This record gives C-alpha cells, structure tokens and sequence, in this order.
C-alpha cells in the first residue's frame, strides 16, 4: 500500500511473501518469549519443596 | 566432682523465675482469638492464620507481599513491632523441650508434643525455644500414637514452606 | 490484527512476572536461608521490579 | 577456692572486670567530644564519625584516599602513628559482648545492646573481643522498641558495610 | 588520497571504505569495550553491601 513490489505467490498472507507480510509475521516470537517464562517459573517450585 | 568454674550464679536460693518468657500477643476478630501474632525472622514471615485475624489494622494494610501459594511472607515490618514480639530466628536448636508443652521431639522429620489441645483458633501460635527463637509456626496437627504430629511452616537454617503429615485436622 | 498482537504479548508478560517475583522470593529462602546471603539479591533485583 | 584455671593471684592485681581501653583518644570539636580516634590498623579505617570531627589537621590530609559512597577511607600511616596504632582487623569474630558496656552480642546478623545508648559522645569506641581486634567501630544509633540498633562500619573478614536492620541514623 | 589508492562507492569515509580507514577509525571501539567490563566491576561490590 505504499508501492513497493512483491511475489504475488505462495502463502496466504495478504500482500503474499514480502518484507512487511514477514516484518508483520515476527509476533510469532512475542508468544514463545512469554511461555518460556512460565514453564521455568512452574518447574522450580516443586524442585525448591522437594530442594528442602 | 564439682563445677571449678563459674561466669553465672553459682547458687540458689529458691525458685521464682521462669527460663523463658513469652512474647505472644493474641490476636482478635470479632472479638475472638482465632491465632497468635509475632513478627519474627529477619524478613518476617508469619501470616497463615492471621492473615484476616488483625494485630493492628494499620498494619494488616501495610505488609502484605506474599507467596498465597503456601501462605509465606516476605514483606517486613517495622523495627518497632518487631523488638515486642519473640526473638528472631537464624538458626535450629533443636534441643529445645519447653515452650507451651512438656517435650519438643523433632525425629523421623516430624516434631511432635504429647497429646494436648487442638481446639479452635490455637493455629499461628509459635513454637518457642529456650532462648525464644522460634523454630516452627503451628499451623494445626493430629493425634496418634501418645502424641501429637505437627504441620508446619518452617525458616532457621533449614526451611521447609509448609509441610503436613498423613493425618491433620485444622486447628 | 498485527496491532491486536502485540497488545497480547504486553498482557500476558505483565501477568505472569508478578507470579514469578513471589517464586523469586520463595525459592532461595526455602532451598538454604537465604537471611544475609548474596544469593538472594540476584534473584530479588527482578522480584524489586515486578512487584514495583 | 580453687578454680579451673587461676587468672588472679587471690589479689586486685589482676581482674576480670575490664571494660575499656586505653588506645582510645577523644577527639574535641567546640569543646564537646564528637568522636574518638585511635587510627585503627595500619591501613587506617577511621572517617565516618571523624570525619568532621577530625583528630587534627595535618595526619587528615595527607592520608585520606576514600570510597566516599560507604564512607572507608583506604590508606596507609607512616612508622610514628604505626606504634600506637590499634590491631588490624581482616578476621571476623563472632559473638561480642564488650566495647564500653555491657553487651554487644552479635545474632540474627544484628549487633544490639540495651536502650540507653547509642549516645554520641561515647560513640567511636571499637568493639573488641578482649584482645582489640575491631570487627566495627559504633557511630550512633536508633531504638527499636526495648533494645537498640547500632550504626557501624564493618570491615574484618568481610565488608557488608553498615549492617542495619533496614535503616539507622547515625547519631 | 591516502595516499595509497582507494575507490569505493557509494559512501566514501575519506579515504574510502578500505582496510586503512577501518583500522584508523578502530579507535572509536576502545572506550565501549572496556565500559562493560567496568560495570561489572562496580556491580559485583554491591552486591555484598546490599546483602546484609
């Protein structure tokens, strides 16, 4: 929507496979970040019980 | 054989005084006790019965950082609560038999009174030493045997954030 | 709905760090006290944050 | 009268009464006694109390190197003040009961004596162990309800300058 | 100028991008890599103070 060519092809994203549809795409990693600190958190509680 | 040295009273002339002397402060809601409060260790850890049961309203609003989980504070008060409660604690003796009953037998992981009362609101009240630490906080028990098993919260050198026997009732 | 995204990532961090800094704070006190340790300052500069 | 290991004659020439020292020099400003100094160490500790009392003039200047930001002073004396110089502490002690009166003991991580010091003016004076190693020099202090929580600047074994409860004024 | 010969387009740093610039400008570098170091440092003596 600025004009910047891109592929018209292969997945389904709506611009397709470009620089924005990945930079757009990259919330994917916001997720991860937040599981990641819940299963430590989770685990280390019943390892500190059973620690002593 | 004899005592050659001395650093203390070397004698006596009757029995008048206590070894221990408590510090406990029973603590009401609706005019009931329903625990006992003191603000004991270095960060002070009590609430487990007194959280809705108040020492002074001021305070209950002031302290509360805590580990709802297994009810374990980790917020402190002030100096001046805390010099009139028991002393603090840092350390397990374990050599301890006076606080409120005959004998304090920590063996088999479990520390255990004779039988005794395990009536409404006797729960928060510590489990206090000969030189005052406290070592145990009682959140209730259950007879068996001739004695008493204890659960507890626990914070010395050794610490254990609420640990129950087989058996329990809630005192 | 990329907008929408990040918002999420904001909500669910926030969220579960203030259980986190109450694990922070049980886990050393518990494991070895933990009462005039160095020890328990690493893990309570986060616990200071999260809770603040 | 025998006893374990005789530490007098039977006589006053030799007691077990000691309190005091007699490496500590007063340190006046308006004519009022606003520490003491005793240039503690051959790396000298002092400033902290003495700071803007001073001792005199001239052995200030010339020494002081600091950290400013716990108040330490790091620096050696020459040979003349070495003479008369206190003991160098790098070892702590534990457990403490002397300085000037009559307790000082060191539990929970907390130095307390009872309420009725932490005047200045007798604040300066090193806590000693009976062979004047220093562990901390008192600067002041604040009440806690019944017992008293010292101000301090450590420096033995360990630094972990300026072992409070949670806040002390010096005083 | 250089004075050795150096071409290289489309920015040129004044004498280019060429390994001499590079290594001049090198310099730069110094302070920011001594600095984290230097954090550190003051950290770790902190943390004994703030420990009790």
């Amino acid at each position: 929507k600025d004009i910047v060519p891109y592929a018209a092809k292969n997945d389904a994203e709506f611009p397709s496979i470009s620089t924005t549809a990945w930079q757009w795409l990259a919330t994917t990693s916001g997720p991860l970040t937040i599981l990641v600190v819940a299963i430590i958190v989770v685990v280390v509680v019943s390892i500190v019980v059973c620690a002593r | 054989p004899t005592q050659k040295k001395k650093s203390k009273p070397g004698k006596r002339m009757r029995n008048c005084m206590k070894i221990e002397n408590d510090c406990i402060f029973p603590v009401m809601l609706d005019g009931k006790v329903n625990g006992y409060a003191c603000l004991v260790g270095d960060k002070v850890m009590k609430p487990a019965h007194v959280k809705g049961t108040i020492d002074n309203p001021e305070l209950a609003k002031l302290t509360f950082k805590k580990s709802s989980k297994y009810d374990l504070e980790c917020a402190q008060v002030p100096v001046c609560m805390k010099s009139d409660a028991s002393k603090f604690t840092h350390e397990k003796p374990e050599g301890h038999y006076n606080w409120h009953h005959g004998a304090v037998q920590f063996s088999n992981g479990r520390f255990t009174i004779p039988t005794g009362s395990g009536k409404p609101g006797d729960s928060g009240r510590p489990i206090f030493d000969n030189t005052g630490k406290v070592v145990a906080i009682v959140l209730g028990g259950a007879n068996e045997g001739a004695r008493t098993a204890l659960s507890v919260v626990t914070w010395n050198k050794d610490m254990v954030t609420r640990i129950t026997p087989e058996e329990s009732v809630e005192w | 709905a990329s907008l929408g995204l990040l918002i999420v990532i904001s909500s669910g961090f926030s969220c579960f760090l203030c259980s986190v800094a109450r694990t922070k704070c049980l886990t050393p006190y518990q494991l070895a006290p933990g009462a005039q340790l160095p020890t328990f300052i690493a893990l309570l500069c986060c616990a200071k944050s999260a809770r603040a």
